[PDB]
């Protein structure tokens, strides 16, 4: 029969999904950038980036998410492979041994069911205490975090809704409750929900929100001073905390899609905002002390910040220090200013990563006639574009040309 | 001291020195096979340079070199320094436009790249780009003529400017990469392949492009034209055009003679003297034909929802020939001929696996049935194949095929020998007990072949990026692997630890 | 109709049953709008049929951007 | 009286009733522009063309878009053509009455009206093997996965329904003399379901007793074709349009009559019941929708489950196809094949469509029901 044999040349540089927190030690901020298979763990210094170690798994890693249980001072990592093999890990180092270690495992599909039609989506309950996943169009399948799961248990609470957009949980408000963008047959909204463990049943929700914009997109839960939750839609950007709402439709937010998301301030008072051109945004937030301890939203700003490459991670660091990670092509490590520049962006290009990106064509070519080729890429995407020419070895070319062949040596003299 | 460990180098005495090439003290191999000891990707695994043999090295003081230096052989004097240490060195020629293709000309010294540029359409004038691309910051520029497609009333008037898209053939430099020159198509004209081949006994060397119409709130389309373009002293020229009613998917150059692949149906060509074509024959048993592989005379398909298809071509027939087909619908992403025998196939649900002409061929139905041998989870989606090595040719396994995917992944495909597949594929379920990996998956259940409706068990491929992981296993550990095992130096002998490890790397010098 | 459907309150209109869940959200939104646009048009209303010697005292309540 | 607050905001609503697909909590208007609700310009979603998707899924995944695989459907089951027509040269003109495939795609299991099911190589086209099933004639006729077992059933044999064997030996390995029409069970197929009238009974493959016979007198609508079937997690069955929880042998929940003709389907999608032209759920017990293209035709379904075949049982039978999507039931083709369907099966490998067709008019003397083989997405 056929027999062959398949290595990896060049190891996934693309990125999928991008989490900070501290996942190596207790008091050390980290970026866990995992790309197709692979799951880098960088540390975030003074001058960049520093790797610790890069781990691979066997599966697409779709979904992952670091948490912090209550009972442990570091924090553990929850990854969600394609062929829905979920996993708990965490770092354990001792001198030069550096080892991860599986905290709970087990294979979670259902035998039956569609899929999905926005892929894959999971959150962690902000109150650590349940583990949520969209899985099989019809179904929240919830994992119930705690030390009894040796093995992952899993719930399979019945969304009566079918095609569910975007989810997350909301934040504190003593029960762990949960947003949804679901599609209608006529119209669509934004319902809620309050999960019940013990009785494995949906509780009553607290937000109505019958008719929200017509492509809403996503949800931004908003943090435990002013808890609520922010649609990001096309045209239009709201908010929500059961009574009150605010709502612009800014004319800097009209020419693209908003894809990505990140909380820059602890306590919700800032959020960046990419898109499918390029361009980073700024959700600001007027925070109003309306009362002696009443602190209600007042005002919503959108910035407009300059252009990077196009973005699927956006990850706030520490000192005005962003990373935007690209699956389109190269991703970049940015600095946000406080004044501006001559064109009005904040966004201060550092050093960047080269992204092999989506090869779309390729040729195996030599322009030396040698025993060694070369492998021009037909690399990147809309404004990413770019061949990528691939070598072995070490390029010294710039070379002069002496004609002493034999020689022994030669050493300097200098005065 | 530790032990001791035997590395190839040449038949000649060697020199192993280190110094400072800009910074951070680099190490180099001056041998006959010279390579920098000093890092790849911050591991101890040894790259080549662009060098045949070193012998000495010269810490020289040049004034066009700054801390360079200079190196001794049996040959010329080499003033030189040593960039970023990686086994890959990736160097980026931006275009600011979405690339399509890419295919080389032998003779002149150019690229071709089919490109992609959006553009919004303006009210008075016709439209307008978003960014100075690589397109229009050309050289050269052209456009196209000969307005062949004005009888139909199908391009009707847009509101707004949403986002049309332009296309382009970009030519650019061999050396200095520079874009020496682009032509602009028809509007609404996708160019969907490209090869550069000779045609007939015309000892020119073209570009030929196939293209398409598209329009929006449209099901496929049945309009599109093949032009044959050459670039005679750095002025691109339109030869020839032929008008085909359909989407020219992919083509190949087969025997003299242009394939072609127009919406479900292959169309051989043939350049007449008069800078034409002439139909020779066609096939039609297809869903989409989207993919074309050739060598020699067979012809390889790849369907849109079928399979792997094998086509004949029988020239004292004038026609084609169905030989055999796969059934099984499997979504085609790439398809390529291994060795004409066993053609490898790549698929939506991130799967390879190989399909094999049959041999016992006691009727004609179990001959016109390809049958699948070997598959393989490949968790990525393989846009691309190729031939040819990334090494130097010394003159193991047989042949060598690189592939291309969405998440910059490349990686080897080759083929075994038949004592070597099970010599390692023992291996490899020994090498399954002793490495844990993170997550606690079984490799089994990984790499199996998994569609929506097919589980069945990874069988024919060896995944080599567990077998090269035997490199950084310790001693302790790797005894472990060496079981009461088989060796085959027709003859028989136990595994031992030293050999074993001979065997891997003799893979890894592949890559 | 009235019961299977949003509850209209006796009101003739729009009986179509996609028509229907049109008007129920239609009434229930909630318009807002600033005071700026209503007093710019109160200005430019009263400047132009000729009594405008409370447009120049209505700059003392508000900005006024256009002469 | 009013104020102008007042006039303002109904001059505001007044337009704002423009919109089509409005909001609730809309934003502050400008009473110097218009106000139009933002309108859906869909940008995730994959481009209507298959080139521009084609271009696409080279640099995103799998199908290009969101609703990509739909359109790659519409394409794709809206085209068929005629490859072999299989007729019956014994006596000079065929009579075939039911039409199904074997288990290895090789032989595609014709029935004959005489009671005999004929054996022909779907490539060569020629009769291999044929048996003595039946009296009567042929009614249903559908294998076993694994390829070992084979139900049929006839239509008045005083043996209404045998399993028969299919490995090597070809005998009545259990037999009924009740059930119009037996059906296995889904996943783990040692269960064989039957159907006398409006009682279903549950056999065993083993021993062929009687596991549990379910029918509740309250209960039943007594429609005209009831056939009780099961869930693909072998937990429910539709008997009369009511469900079965085969845990404890209880009824579920009677659904509403509307058509007297046909007792129901699952759904493969274990969430939905689909009962003739009414979608029901599993767990809500509400009516999703209704499809008026569903009129009285049986239904088969591909084995991915992702499309939902139609042939009309109106008297003519079946004038045309009907191509249904499994997802949002939006129809694909109705192709038109200008004779009278009688019965459809389908591949397992998704390529072609067994086809029992009747030749000359409406005649209930002369009768040439011929099989005419399709293969999928092609012109």
């Amino acid at each position: 029969m056929s027999y062959n044999y398949v290595v990896t040349a060049q190891k996934p540089t693309a990125v999928n999904g991008c989490v900070t927190g501290h996942f190596t030690s207790a008091e050390d901020l980290n970026l866990l950038i995992a790309k197709n298979t692979r799951l880098e763990i960088y540390v975030v210094t003074a001058e960049g980036l520093r790797p610790v170690k890069e781990v691979g798994m066997y599966g697409k890693i779709a979904v992952m998410e670091l948490f912090r249980p209550k009972g442990e001072s570091k924090d553990l990592l929850f990854i969600l492979t394609a062929k829905y093999n979920a996993c708990i890990l965490e770092y354990k180092q001792s001198g030069e041994s550096i080892d991860i270690i599986t905290r709970a495992h087990g294979n979670v599909q259902d035998r039956i069911g569609r899929p999905s039609e926005t892929g894959i989506i999971g959150i962690i309950d902000p109150e650590c205490r349940m583990i949520g996943l969209r899985l099989y169009d019809g179904l929240f399948k919830v994992i119930p975090l705690d030390r009894d799961n040796k093995e992952l248990k899993a719930f399979n609470i019945r969304l009566e809704e079918l095609h569910v957009i975007d989810v997350k949980f909301l934040y504190g408000c003593q029960a762990p409750t949960i947003c949804f963008v679901y599609q209608d047959p006529q119209g669509r909204h934004v319902k809620t929900y309050e999960v019940s463990l013990r009785e494995k049943e949906f509780n009553k929700g607290p937000w109505k929100q019958e008719n929200v914009e017509a492509e809403a997109s996503m949800v931004i839960a908003v943090p435990e001073p002013f808890g609520g939750a922010i649609i990001i839609g096309q045209e239009s950007i709201t908010y929500h905390n059961g009574d009150k709402y605010l709502a612009i439709a800014p004319p800097i937010i009209k020419q693209s899609t908003i894809v990505c998301h990140n909380r820059v301030d602890p306590n919700g008072s800032r959020y960046l905002l990419g898109d499918m051109e390029g361009r980073l945004f700024m959700l600001l937030l007027e925070k109003e002390e309306q009362m002696d301890g009443t602190v209600t939203l007042k005002d919503l700003r959108v910035e407009l910040l300059g252009e990077t490459s196009i973005a699927e991670c956006l990850t706030y660091l520490d000192n005005g220090v962003v990373f935007v990670g690209s699956r389109l092509g190269d991703s970049q490590l940015v600095k946000l200013n406080v004044d501006s520049n001559e064109q009005g962006s904040y966004v201060v290009a550092m050093e960047t990563f080269t992204n092999l990106g989506p090869i779309v064509d390729m040729c195996v070519v030599d322009l030396e006639r040698q025993g060694q080729g070369q492998l021009v890429t037909c690399s990147g995407a809309f404004k990413e574009g770019s061949l990528r020419i691939i070598r072995n070895g070490i390029g010294i070319h710039e070379h002069a040309s002496i004609d002493l062949p034999g020689i022994k040596g030669l050493w300097p003299l200098r005065s | 001291l530790s032990d001791r460990k035997k590395v190839t180098l040449g038949t000649q005495p060697t020199v192993l020195r280190t110094f400072r090439s800009l910074s951070t003290t680099n190490v180099f191999a001056c041998s006959d096979r010279p390579t920098v000891i000093y890092s790849s990707n911050h591991k101890l695994v040894f790259s080549n340079v662009n060098l045949k043999e070193v012998n000495y090295m010269c810490p020289l003081n040049s004034d066009g070199y700054p801390d360079s230096l200079a190196l001794a052989n049996n040959s010329t004097l080499t003033i030189g320094t040593i960039d970023e240490i990686q086994k890959l060195h990736i160097r980026t020629v931006p275009l600011y436009e979405s690339p399509r293709k890419i295919c080389y000309q032998e003779v002149s010294q150019c690229f071709g790249v089919l490109s992609s540029r959006i553009e919004v359409q303006d009210t008075s004038g016709g439209t307008t780009a978003l960014r100075p691309s690589a397109s229009t910051q050309a050289l050269s520029s052209s456009v196209s003529s000969s307005k062949l497609f004005s009888s139909s009333t199908a391009p009707h008037e847009t509101s707004f400017g949403e986002e049309v898209e332009v296309h382009n053939l970009l030519i650019i430099d061999q050396h200095t990469f520079e874009v020496l020159h682009a032509h602009q198509f028809l509007q609404n004209e996708y160019a969907l392949s490209l090869v550069s081949c000779k045609l007939g006994k015309d000892p020119n060397t073209y570009f030929i492009v196939g293209t398409a119409m598209v329009y929006p709130e449209e099901a496929e389309p049945k309009q599109g034209r093949i032009v044959v373009f050459q670039y005679s002293d750095g002025k691109l020229q339109t030869v020839a055009e032929k008008e085909v009613k359909g989407a020219v998917y992919s083509m190949v150059e087969f025997n003299g003679k242009l394939l072609a692949s127009i919406n479900s149906t292959v169309r051989l060509y043939e350049w007449t003297t008069e800078k034409e074509l002439r139909t020779e024959c066609n096939h039609y048993n297809n869903i989409m034909a989207l993919y074309l592989k050739t060598k020699g005379d067979f012809i390889l398909v790849g369907d849109l929802m079928r399979s792997v298809l094998l086509l004949a071509y029988k020239p004292m027939e004038g026609n084609f020939e169905e030989i055999a087909r796969d059934f099984n619908p499997n979504w085609m992403s790439a398809v390529e001929i291994l060795d004409d025998d066993n053609f490898l196939g790549a698929e939506n649900a991130f799967n390879l696996f190989v399909c094999q002409k049959d041999s016992a061929a006691t009727t004609d139905e179990e001959r016109q049935h390809l049958q699948e041998v070997g598959l393989f989870h490949l968790g990525e989606f393989v846009n691309v194949f190729c031939h040819g090595s990334l090494v130097m040719q010394n003159l193991p396994t047989q042949g060598s095929v690189l592939f291309g995917t969405v998440n910059g992944m490349i990686g080897l495909v080759t083929s075994l020998s038949e004592s070597w597949y099970n010599l390692l594929l023992d291996m490899q379920n020994r090498l399954n007990k002793v490495i844990k990996s993170v997550g606690k998956i079984e490799h089994s259940f990984w790499r199996s072949f998994h569609t929506e409706r097919k589980t069945e068990p990874a069988t024919g491929f060896i995944d080599g990026d567990l077998i090269e992981s035997f490199l950084d296993i310790s001693r302790p550990k790797m005894q472990e692997v060496v079981a009461n095992l088989q060796y085959d130096d027709g003859m028989k002998r136990e595994a031992t630890a030293d050999d074993l490890i001979k065997v891997v790397e003799e893979l890894t010098r592949i890559h | 109709i009235e019961r299977v459907s949003g509850k209209p309150l006796l009101i003739g209109t729009d009986v179509s049953l996609a028509r229907l869940q049109k008007a129920d959200v239609v009434a229930q939104s909630r318009i807002s709008f600033p005071e700026k646009e209503l007093l710019l048009l109160i200005r430019n209303h009263l400047i132009s049929k000729g009594l405008g010697e409370t447009a120049t005292v209505l700059t003392k309540e508000a900005d006024l951007p256009m002469t | 009286p009013p104020t102008l607050d007042s006039i303002i905001t109904e001059y505001l609503r007044e337009q704002h009733a423009r919109c089509k697909n409005p909001v609730a909590t809309c934003p502050p208007f400008s009473l110097f522009t218009p106000h139009q609700c933002p309108e859906p310009k869909q940008r995730r979603q994959a481009p209507i063309n298959f080139t521009s998707r084609l271009n696409r899924r080279a640099s995103f995944p799998k199908y290009g878009g969101v609703d990509g695989g739909c359109f790659d459907r519409h394409l794709i089951f809206s085209r068929f053509r005629p490859i072999s027509v299989f007729r019956e040269a014994n006596e000079d003109e065929s009579g075939f009455t039911c039409c199904a495939f074997s288990a290895r795609e090789r032989f595609l299991m014709l029935g004959t009206c005489t009671g005999q099911l004929k054996l022909y190589n779907v490539f060569s086209g020629q009769e291999e093997a044929s048996y003595n099933c039946h009296n009567s004639a042929i009614t249903h006729l559908e294998p076993s996965r694994d390829g070992s077992l084979l139900l049929t059933s006839a239509t008045w044999s005083q043996p209404l329904s045998a399993l028969w064997g299919m490995k090597s030996v070809f005998d009545m390995k259990h037999s009924f003399t009740e059930d119009h029409y037996v059906e296995f069970s889904k996943h783990s197929q040692d269960r064989v379901i039957g159907t006398k009238g409006d009682i279903a009974h549950i056999y065993d493959i083993q021993t062929g007793n009687k596991l549990l016979t379910l029918f509740n007198p309250d209960l039943a609508n007594n429609y005209k074709r009831n056939c009780a079937t099961f869930n693909p997690t072998d937990d429910l069955v539709l008997n009369d349009g009511v469900l079965w929880d085969v845990r404890s042998a209880q009824a579920i929940h009677k659904f509403d009559k509307f058509n007297m003709n046909i007792s129901g389907v699952f759904h493969p999608n274990g969430l939905e019941v689909i009962i003739n032209t009414e979608i029901w759920d599993l767990r809500t017990f509400h009516l999703l929708h209704t499809v008026p293209a569903l009129d009285q035709c049986r239904v088969v379904f591909n084995h991915t489950g992702t499309v939902m075949y139609g042939a009309m049982l109106q008297s003519p039978f079946g004038s045309s196809f009907r191509t249904f999507n499994a997802t949002d039931y939006k129809p694909i083709a109705t192709i038109d094949v200008k004779r009278n369907i009688f019965d459809l099966c389908t591949d397992t490998k998704d390529c072609y469509l067994a086809v029992i067709e009747n030749q000359g008019s409406m005649d209930a003397l002369n009768m040439d029901t011929v099989c005419r083989l399709y293969e999928v997405g092609r012109q």
